[PDB]
């Protein structure tokens, strides 16, 4: 089709392709659901297929999967590894001991979310938030990431 | 109903008089309970010389501490109770050495004595306030790096009095007075009937 | 030596462990390991919470080792109550307790590896855990943190059919630690990074309170499941694996042979399981029966009375061990005569080792540090609890 | 109306419900952080990508904060955002007259639909923010467009609150990084050799704290304040200060503004945001104004705060490892000019 | 030219990356032991050096006189590396 | 019962074809190729992954999953306010207020559990004497925004009458265990 | 035409380049009971060229850093990988050197700079430290590298690699020369810093692509799988000679093909076969283990050729 | 009555010992064949 909307509407959905098909987590490793997701990157459900890559450097991090307790000592951290990420970034807060307190919301150690400390952009829910749920909480990310138009809000601004 | 062998509670009943008479300059209690556990108490002066002889003596080895605990009794004047539990892997048996230390009257540290005291000896200070003199490092260990109070009090608020969130303004991590969405629900469950003599 | 705050470099995890040390260039000088990144007030906040509603607490303790933890304090809040479960509660918990510890140390092996540089043997492994897990599942309802070992016994009996499938599995996983070992027992690159790497005498590992493959690595003979045993694991009968020349691999190797004796306490309990109740029938201890709560009178008020109030277990205290797969796992339970505890010190197997990271690492390089920490099995929920 | 209850900090009820079109902003950051500390119910209209306005989430509690997609062109989507608030702030601004959108429209046109609708809506009060010293003469397109709307908006709203901010000083701000960028330039023209452009610069914070207090008095209708600050500046001070604390050569060079208006036509005719703006340029040696008004700060309650004492965070990112841990002290101060 | 050919193209392509990278997104660790290896490192460098005219000094008609060169050359620099292994270099 | 594990039970004096076999096993790392027939071999076993949204990991009746409140098949919800799902949740997720509806029955004017605050456990099924709060089978509830996760009666009740074919199935297969 | 043969060389090697991860992506999976990546496109095939996008659009945090060494040194690994493959000669070399070995021996070299220059760049004293492991160890295996070569070359007469094609017209070097092949192999595996030899990005993070995230992650990253290809593809000349005809070049560049493959999917199944070794581990190896070895098999290279009168044809 | 238990008569034997097997050339036949390689590639 011919016109410099349909030219930047296909574009980004190509920048939004590839940003949703390699999404390299970084995973906060905090308390439990950190293992319910190494069951993740394990054989039953490999996160790999998705491109989603075992593990990689803050650095070098899409996504930050914030598995686990955000106690009052370690928000400080979370914070600056989520600030030193790079910019197209995004979180997925595992767990309900990091999407809101959890067990252990009203401990004076424990943060109650990490939406207090960095924002927050898929929550998945669940003790052990189960590892299909996590991939689904992972899928739904990538749905989101579809969705966004930067490119169009650039041409019509 | 449990299966209780008398062998221990008469075994261990007369170990903990032997270790009275051979310490009887600290030993002020020394108790089995039903559950087959010796707990002889100590006063607090007592702590290197009781656990040295229970760590060194032929009829006595207890070489390995399990644990060093504080329990807090608000009521009790010296509020903390420190408890320290110990193994013999050669006579198969534990035995629980208590003292009782209050806020600002130190207890003597047993590092010496034991090196796993060393840990648990910091994590007593962190969350209940007892010191220990001689300790090679004290410091905070569980709580926050400017954590201000002890929290396993029993007079401190179980919310805390602070609580942490990014501020933009500041662009940097910053406590505020706690404010709870939902207060902790206090409910009260102690039946008002009694259950036997005991 | 340059402090280097390693640790929040995420570099051996297992949690999160801001290990701040000194090295001068490639040597370590003196490691002071940092915790509490995952307090979480576990003990304080049972104060304020009945028996029952404090069994979550455990098993989020160390979740590695999701129900051991469970039985460490179930035992515990028996022996208050002077209540024993039932026979088959009993080889239940000896069968999920060694499942369990399968778990653990397929996830301490593996994770070993992984920080090593191997990376196979996880997946190999992640894999029959997974399998695992769905016993979990189908005897509790989750994966992991089931609270299945409540106080008084099992919660619910297994499903018609687990038993069955906890054979196949065991008949097989051998296989599966087979593998693994023609791939890292004999490797020859695991010895080097592993052998002579954190070496503890024996008088050295009772002295730090190590108590776990710790101190049976180094030749001391103990296993609190034959010294003291709890539940049924005296009914069974399995061999401690010992080492001598305690140094990583050797006590990786016994942690492999315990995987290979708990497979040999599965079998038997598959094959010695009897039939019978799996909670205590005071239902002043273990809660009534739905069907009967629906029809009696007494159990309703009994039901109604134990999830609303509690046990109300006599006072008195308790330090009950078991073995869980770290180590000793105790509660030293103070308690009122209320239905909430009064204190509940968890002594973790874990605060103990760690401990002895600089008394076992020193004069080694960076990477020693991390075969080190792998050595240890250092689930920082247990430590920092 | 909210009965305020509470301590004060996040989690308590302020009763101040408010839309504020262009938060997204440098100034509209600061302004949703102390709405979202006192507790203020804050609707946040939107029209940049989720994405971006992220970092807006967590300031704020759980349901005090929403936002709502919305179109300056489209009059429906300013409707229903003013819907439920009782309070409407406008921080509607740009610098480049964009491709589809003019210097009249950004601070004009659409501020006043805006307060417009906040009437039939039936809000409380409008507060409503223009450049200071905004003749409807002025040189600069923007600050005489920008006066402009200060008028009408008082016949679609009155008695709406004007403040009136001078340029802004803090992170993030265009005042301070700018000269502070001009590193790239080998030379940094300054004209007039930066003289006889003497300005006032006010901290973000201050403006931010005082525009709040503006939604919570009953004082302030119909005034316009003028937020200022601490200390002017003739701007060779500045920007040799600027280059001080960032720790770069300063060479203050002159240069005619007759070419430079030039140069900020070049970059102006950059797509992407051009750096430097024929409107900016001047505005950069419009002088400021003198300081006879409706006082802003400390009369809506807060006292300015210096522009050294926090000039070290806002000019650190520019500076190299070998300054990085300079702090104020080895610095020296610029000088003010009380003329 | 031809080498040159290529090689601008290589680094062509290399700057167009990292331009593109940039443009589309729109104290003290000393060890003598490190120090001694890349001592060692231009000992044994140099003597490659020595040691790669070989190819060519093979088709001498000497051949006698090749060997015999050569193998002292190799013999004494490994019992440089002897005294390097003795000695507590080469230990770390 | 003890193991020796890593004991060398005795002195294995050298001998040649002994020492050859070594020194072949240090000279042509014949344990590492043996490590590498290990890896060869699973490379040619069938994967174990499964197309996660085609296919689902099995879960059994018991898997606790998302919360949802069940009603009578007349059109009744179960909950009566007894309050006691409140009392036994351990994380003080579950928040009910209650008053006699018009009818005159008992009903909770608000059941509000916090799912950020729930941790799972499960007892808060086991509790319900009507067994009107149910763990339900779905996990897949992840949202984009924390409010969300917060569930009122309305959301709880509308989770309870979408799934309530399978909760029915759940607890049928699951009672006569419990 | 010479520049459409550059295009050839270049373009083909870096669509190669691209599929290798991919091929390592599932290699290293079915090995772990994984299917790797196949959802992306039909069977992964797209998974690569998805990433490199990703990666390009990401900001260049240039996180603070000495600005020129943050752009020159990732361009310096990617100029020198590539710029290796011009004198390969698959059939025939694109530029044919008399002295080709060196050169392929001296670019090889150049790279530890990259290492260096990166590490030094970044402002983390960690980094700092990490480079040193990889600059140390790559002059180290170099040393032995280099003998190594030296002892294959007195067997070819020549240090221009074109020789090689008619000194194996009978038999694969593998055959003589077998043990300094292995000690090929593993250097070849040190000086890619593969697996069994990847201390850097080890235990530091698992060195100097710790600060670098996006394009100049990409530019090394790309030198570091072009030069897994190259340094196989220089074991599938020296030492498997790939059976060369002249009447039909390309069964030459055919068997180039699979042995390359091979010896490329080895070292992929070595690293997931072994963990990783010690710092000291490793050069413990080259200066203990393999330099004897090779100093001396240097010396019985200088003496096989004169006692069995076998002294190597020059040219 | 129904509950799940081990079948009647008891399940069957499960192995737990390590089975790695000791499968592989003998190293003097092992070193020949280097060797040979070796001593005809030279000739
Ligand atoms: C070590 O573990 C791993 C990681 O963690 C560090 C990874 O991130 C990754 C990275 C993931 C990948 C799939 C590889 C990334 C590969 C690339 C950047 C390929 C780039 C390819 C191209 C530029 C296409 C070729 C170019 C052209 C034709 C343009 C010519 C002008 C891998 C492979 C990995 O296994
Ligand atoms: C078809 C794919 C074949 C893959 C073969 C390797 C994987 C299968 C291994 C199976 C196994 O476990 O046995 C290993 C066996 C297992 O043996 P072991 O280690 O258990 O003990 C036997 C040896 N003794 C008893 C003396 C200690 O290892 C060996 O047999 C020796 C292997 C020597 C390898 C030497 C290095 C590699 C060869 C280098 C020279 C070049 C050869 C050709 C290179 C390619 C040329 C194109
Ligand atoms: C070609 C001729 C020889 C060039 C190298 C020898 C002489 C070097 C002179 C360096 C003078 C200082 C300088 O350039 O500063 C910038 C840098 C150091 O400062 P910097 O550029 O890193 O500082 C960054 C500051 N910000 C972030 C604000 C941009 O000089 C260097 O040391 C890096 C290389 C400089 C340019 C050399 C080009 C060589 C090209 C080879 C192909
Ligand atoms: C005439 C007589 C000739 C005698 C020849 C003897 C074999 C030639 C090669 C010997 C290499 C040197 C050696 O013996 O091994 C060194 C090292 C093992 O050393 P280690 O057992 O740890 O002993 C340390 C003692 N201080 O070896 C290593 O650890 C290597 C490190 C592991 C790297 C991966 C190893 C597996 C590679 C598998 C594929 C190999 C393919 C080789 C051929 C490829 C095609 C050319
Ligand atoms: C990036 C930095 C590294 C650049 C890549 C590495 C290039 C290495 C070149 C080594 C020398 C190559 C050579 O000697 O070939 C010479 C060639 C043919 O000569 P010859 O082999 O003798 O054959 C004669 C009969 N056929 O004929 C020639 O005379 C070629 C003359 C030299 C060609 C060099 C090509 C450009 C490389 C330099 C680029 C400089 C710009 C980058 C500077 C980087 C600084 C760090
Ligand atoms: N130095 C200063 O900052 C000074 C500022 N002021 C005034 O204060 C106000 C805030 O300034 P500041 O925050 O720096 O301005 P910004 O450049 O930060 O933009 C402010 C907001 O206005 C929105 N906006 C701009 N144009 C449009 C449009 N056509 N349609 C819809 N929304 C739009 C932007 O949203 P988006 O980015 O999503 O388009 C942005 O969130 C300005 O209006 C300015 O006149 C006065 C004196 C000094
Ligand atoms: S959420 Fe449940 S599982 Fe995840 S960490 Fe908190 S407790 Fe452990
Ligand atoms: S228990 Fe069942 S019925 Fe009683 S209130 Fe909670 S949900 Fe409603």
């Amino acid at each position: 089709r011919s016109r410099a909307e349909y030219v930047v509407t296909k574009l980004d959905d190509l920048i939004n392709w590839a940003r949703r098909s390699s999404l390299w987590p970084m995973t906060f490793g905090l308390a439990c659901c950190a293992v319910e997701m190494m069951h993740m990157a394990a054989p039953r459900y490999d996160m790999d297929r998705f491109g989603v890559v075992f593990r990689a450097s803050p650095r070098q991090a899409d996504v930050m999967i914030v598995a686990g307790t955000l106690t009052n000592k370690m928000a400080p951290a979370l914070r600056k590894v989520y600030d030193q990420m790079p910019e197209p970034r995004y979180v997925v807060s595992m767990g309900s001991c990091a999407n809101g307190g959890g067990y252990y919301h009203y401990s004076y150690s424990v943060v109650r979310g990490c939406d207090r400390i960095v924002p927050v952009d898929i929550y998945v829910p669940g003790c052990p938030p189960t590892a299909e749920a996590l991939l689904y909480g992972i899928l739904q990310l990538q749905r989101k990431i579809k969705r966004e138009q930067k490119l169009k809000i650039w041409y019509r601004r | 109903v449990r299966p209780r062998s008398d062998v221990t509670h008469k075994q261990l009943s007369a170990f903990g008089e032997y270790v009275a008479e051979i310490l009887p300059k600290y030993v002020q209690q020394v108790q089995v309970s039903c559950l087959d556990e010796l707990e002889i108490c100590i006063h607090p002066d007592g702590v290197i010389p009781t656990l040295t002889f229970l760590r060194d003596h032929t009829n006595a080895q207890f070489k390995s501490l399990a644990d060093l605990t504080a329990v807090d009794v608000p009521t009790r004047q010296n509020r903390f109770e420190i408890v320290y539990n110990l193994l013999s892997l050669r006579f198969n048996s534990r035995i629980r050495v208590k003292t009782y230390a209050d806020e600002l009257t130190p207890i003597d540290s047993i590092v010496s004595v034991h090196i796993a005291a060393n840990w648990y000896e910091r994590e007593v200070w962190d969350m209940f306030g007892v010191f220990f003199f001689n300790h090679p490092d004290l410091r905070r260990i569980l709580t926050d790096y400017g954590f201000e109070g002890h929290p396993f009090r029993k007079d401190f608020p179980l919310t805390g009095y602070v609580e942490l969130r990014y501020d933009d303004e500041v662009k940097r991590v910053v406590a505020e007075p706690v404010e709870l969405a939902q207060e902790f629900r206090k409910f009260d469950l102690n039946s008002p009937w009694e259950a036997f003599p005991a | 030596n340059m402090t280097l705050n390693f640790g929040p470099q995420h570099p051996a995890a297992h949690g999160v462990l801001r290990l701040v040390l000194e090295l001068s260039g490639e040597m370590v000088r003196k490691c002071d390991p940092h915790i509490g990144l995952l307090h979480r007030g576990t003990e304080k906040l049972i104060e304020y919470k009945t028996y029952l509603q404090a069994l979550p607490y455990f098993d989020r303790l160390d979740y590695v080792s999701m129900m051991c933890n469970e039985q460490a304090y179930s035992i515990a809040v028996e022996k208050l109550l002077n209540i024993q479960p039932p026979p088959r509660a009993q080889w239940i918990r000896v069968l999920f307790g060694e499942i369990t510890r399968i778990l653990n140390h397929i996830m301490a092996v593996t994770t070993h590896a992984l920080d090593i540089g191997a990376m196979t043997p996880f997946f190999w492994m992640f894999e029959e855990r997974e399998k695992m897990f769905e016993f979990y599942e189908r005897v509790s309802g989750a994966r992991m943190h089931a609270a299945y070992i409540r106080p008084g016994g099992v919660h619910q009996d297994l499903p018609l059919g687990l038993l069955d499938d906890i054979y196949e599995f065991s008949k097989n996983f051998s296989l599966r630690i087979d593998e693994v070992e023609e791939m890292l027992t004999n490797n020859r690159i695991w010895r080097n990074r592993t052998v002579d790497i954190g070496v503890v005498t024996a008088e050295d590992a009772l002295n730090y309170g190590f108590s776990g493959v710790m101190l049976r690595g180094s030749g001391i003979q103990w296993d609190l499941r034959k010294t003291q045993p709890y539940d049924v694991y005296d009914q069974v009968e399995f061999d401690v694996p010992i080492g001598s020349r305690g140094d990583c691999y050797d006590r990786y190797l016994c942690r492999v042979e315990e995987m290979r004796q708990s497979l040999r306490i599965i079998e038997q309990c598959l094959n010695k399981m009897p039939p019978g109740e799996i909670k205590v029938d005071d239902a002043k201890v273990s809660p009534p029966k739905r069907a009967e709560m629906k029809t009696s009178m007494e159990s309703l008020i009994h039901h109604f009375k134990l999830y609303t109030e509690g046990y109300q277990v006599p006072p008195g205290a308790t330090y009950t061990a078991i073995e869980a797969p770290k180590g000793e796992f105790g509660v030293y339970l103070v308690s009122d005569g209320s239905s909430r505890p009064y204190r509940c010190k968890i002594k973790a197997p874990g605060f103990a080792h760690l401990a002895g990271l600089d008394k076992m690492s020193k004069g080694h390089m960076l990477a020693d540090v991390v075969a080190i920490i792998g050595t240890q099995d250092i689930v920082f929920g247990e430590i920092d609890r | 109306a909210v009965i305020p209850h509470g301590k004060g900090g996040r989690s308590s009820v302020s009763g101040v419900v408010a839309t504020v079109f262009g938060a997204t902003g440098f100034l509209g950051r600061y302004v949703v952080n102390h709405l979202g500390r006192m507790g203020s119910q804050v609707i946040i209209p939107y029209r940049c990508d989720v994405y971006d306005i992220m970092h807006l989430r967590l300031m704020g509690d759980l349901g005090q904060l929403t936002f709502l997609e919305w179109d300056a062109r489209d009059k429906d989507s300013i409707r229903k955002a003013v819907q439920h608030s009782n309070v409407v702030i406008n921080l509607i601004g740009r610098e480049w007259e964009t491709r589809n959108f003019d210097f009249e429209d950004v601070f004009v046109n659409i501020p006043r639909a805006i307060a417009q609708a906040s009437k039939e809506a039936g809000v409380e009060r409008f507060i409503h923010v223009s450049h200071l010293n905004a003749s409807m003469k002025s040189s600069s397109k923007s600050l005489r467009s920008k006066a402009v709307g200060e008028k009408e908006v008082r016949s679609v709203f009155p008695e709406a609150i004007i403040i009136r901010p001078s340029d802004i000083f803090g992170r993030e701000d265009r005042f301070l990084n700018h000269f502070a960028n001009y590193r790239w330039f080998l030379a940094v023209p300054l004209v007039s050799l930066g003289f006889k452009t003497v300005k006032q610069p006010v901290y973000v914070a201050d403006v931010s704290k005082g525009i709040v207090n503006a939604t919570k008095d009953p004082d302030a209708v119909g005034k316009t304040f003028a937020f200022t600050g601490p200390n002017r500046y003739l701007l060779f001070h500045l920007v040799k200060y600027i280059f001080g604390m960032t720790h770069r050569t300063f060479i203050p060079y002159p240069l005619p503004l007759f070419v430079y208006s030039w140069i900020g036509k070049l970059f102006g005719l950059s797509p992407f945001e051009p750096w430097t703006t024929k409107d900016k340029v001047e505005r950069i040696h419009i002088s400021d104004v003198m300081p006879t008004d409706l006082p802003g700060l400390e009369d809506l309650g807060v006292q300015p705060t210096p522009l050294e004492l926090k000039s070290i965070e806002v000019l650190r990112r520019h500076r190299t490892y070998r300054w990085l841990s300079s702090e104020i002290e080895e610095t020296k101060p610029a000088k003010t000019v009380n003329y | 030219m031809n080498l040159y050919t290529v090689i601008f193209i290589n680094i062509l392509l290399s700057l167009t990356l990292i331009l593109v990278a940039f443009w589309l997104p729109q104290r003290l660790p000393f060890s003598m032991k490190f120090f001694l290896v890349a001592i060692t490192f231009l000992l044994f460098d140099l003597e490659i050096a020595l040691l790669l005219p070989l190819p060519w000094a093979i088709q001498t008609i000497k051949t006698s006189t090749m060997m015999i060169m050569a193998f002292i050359l190799v013999t004494i620099l490994s019992l440089g590396l002897a005294y390097e292994w003795t000695q507590k270099g080469l230990e770390w | 019962t003890y193991k020796y594990v890593n004991k060398k039970e005795q002195e294995s004096e050298v001998d040649m074809k002994s020492a050859t076999d070594n020194a072949a096993r240090i000279l042509m790392w014949t344990e590492l190729i043996r490590g590498l027939g290990m890896t060869l071999s699973y490379l040619f076993r069938e994967p174990a992954t499964i197309n996660y949204p085609f296919e689902k990991g099995p879960l059994s009746p018991r898997f606790r999953g998302e919360h949802a409140l069940r009603r009578y098949p007349s059109g009744e919800e179960r909950c009566i306010a007894c309050k006691l799902c409140e009392a036994i949740c351990p994380a003080q997720a579950i928040t009910i207020e209650a008053e006699p509806r018009a009818d005159g029955s008992r009903r909770t004017t608000r059941y509000d559990i916090d799912m950020t605050k729930c941790i799972y456990c499960g007892f808060c099924q086991e509790a319900c004497p009507v067994d009107a709060i149910v763990e339900g089978p779905n996990f897949e509830f992840s949202t984009e925004t924390h409010e969300e996760l917060l569930y009122n009666k309305e959301k709880l009740l509308n989770n309870g009458d979408k799934w309530e074919a399978e909760i029915a199935a759940n607890i049928q297969a699951d009672y006569l265990y419990r | 035409m010479f520049f459409i043969n550059i295009l050839t060389l270049l373009v083909p090697i870096l669509i190669a380049m691209a599929f290798l991860t991919l091929v390592e992506r599932k290699i290293l999976g079915y090995m772990q009971l994984r299917k790797g990546p196949n959802i992306v496109g039909p069977y992964g095939i797209l998974q690569p060229f998805a990433d490199a996008m990703k990666l390009f659009m990401k900001e260049p945090m240039r996180p603070t850093t000495s600005m020129s060494l943050f752009i020159i040194a990732p361009t310096l690994s990617l100029t020198l990988a590539l710029s290796l493959w011009v004198p390969l000669p698959m059939p025939h070399p694109l530029i044919n050197l008399n002295l080709g070995i060196l050169f392929i021996l001296a670019t090889s070299s150049l790279s530890v700079y990259s290492i260096l220059w990166s590490g030094w760049a970044s402002n983390s004293k960690y980094s700092l430290f990490g480079a040193l492991r990889a600059v140390a160890q790559t002059i180290s295996y170099e040393v032995t590298m280099a003998i190594i070569l030296l002892s294959v070359l007195l067997m070819n007469g020549s240090y221009s690699l074109q020789t090689l094609i008619t000194t194996q017209e009978h038999m694969w070097l593998l055959l003589p020369a077998w043990p300094m092949a292995m000690m090929w192999f593993i250097s070849t595996l040190a000086e890619t810093n593969r697996a069994p030899f990847d201390l850097t990005e080890g235990e530091s993070e698992l060195g100097f692509n710790v600060e670098y995230a996006a394009g100049p992650f990409a530019l090394f990253f790309m030198a570091e799988y072009t030069n897994i290809i190259l340094m196989n593809a220089l074991t599938t000349i020296i030492f498997l000679g790939p059976l060369y005809y002249i009447n039909l070049p390309e069964l030459y560049s055919t068997n180039f093909m699979m042995e390359a493959l091979l010896l490329s999917s080895t070292f992929l199944w070595i690293r997931a076969s072994y963990p990783r070794f010690r710092y000291d581990q490793l050069m413990h190896l080259l200066w203990k283990n393999f330099l004897p070895l090779t100093l001396a098999l240097c010396m019985w290279h200088i003496s096989l050729p004169i006692f069995t009168a076998g002294v190597p044809p020059y040219m | 009555v129904k509950q799940d238990m081990p079948p009647p008569g008891g399940y069957g034997p499960i192995d737990y010992k390590r089975n790695l097997p000791r499968r592989g050339l003998s190293g003097y036949s092992m070193f020949a064949v280097g060797i040979g390689a070796l001593i005809f590639g030279y000739w």
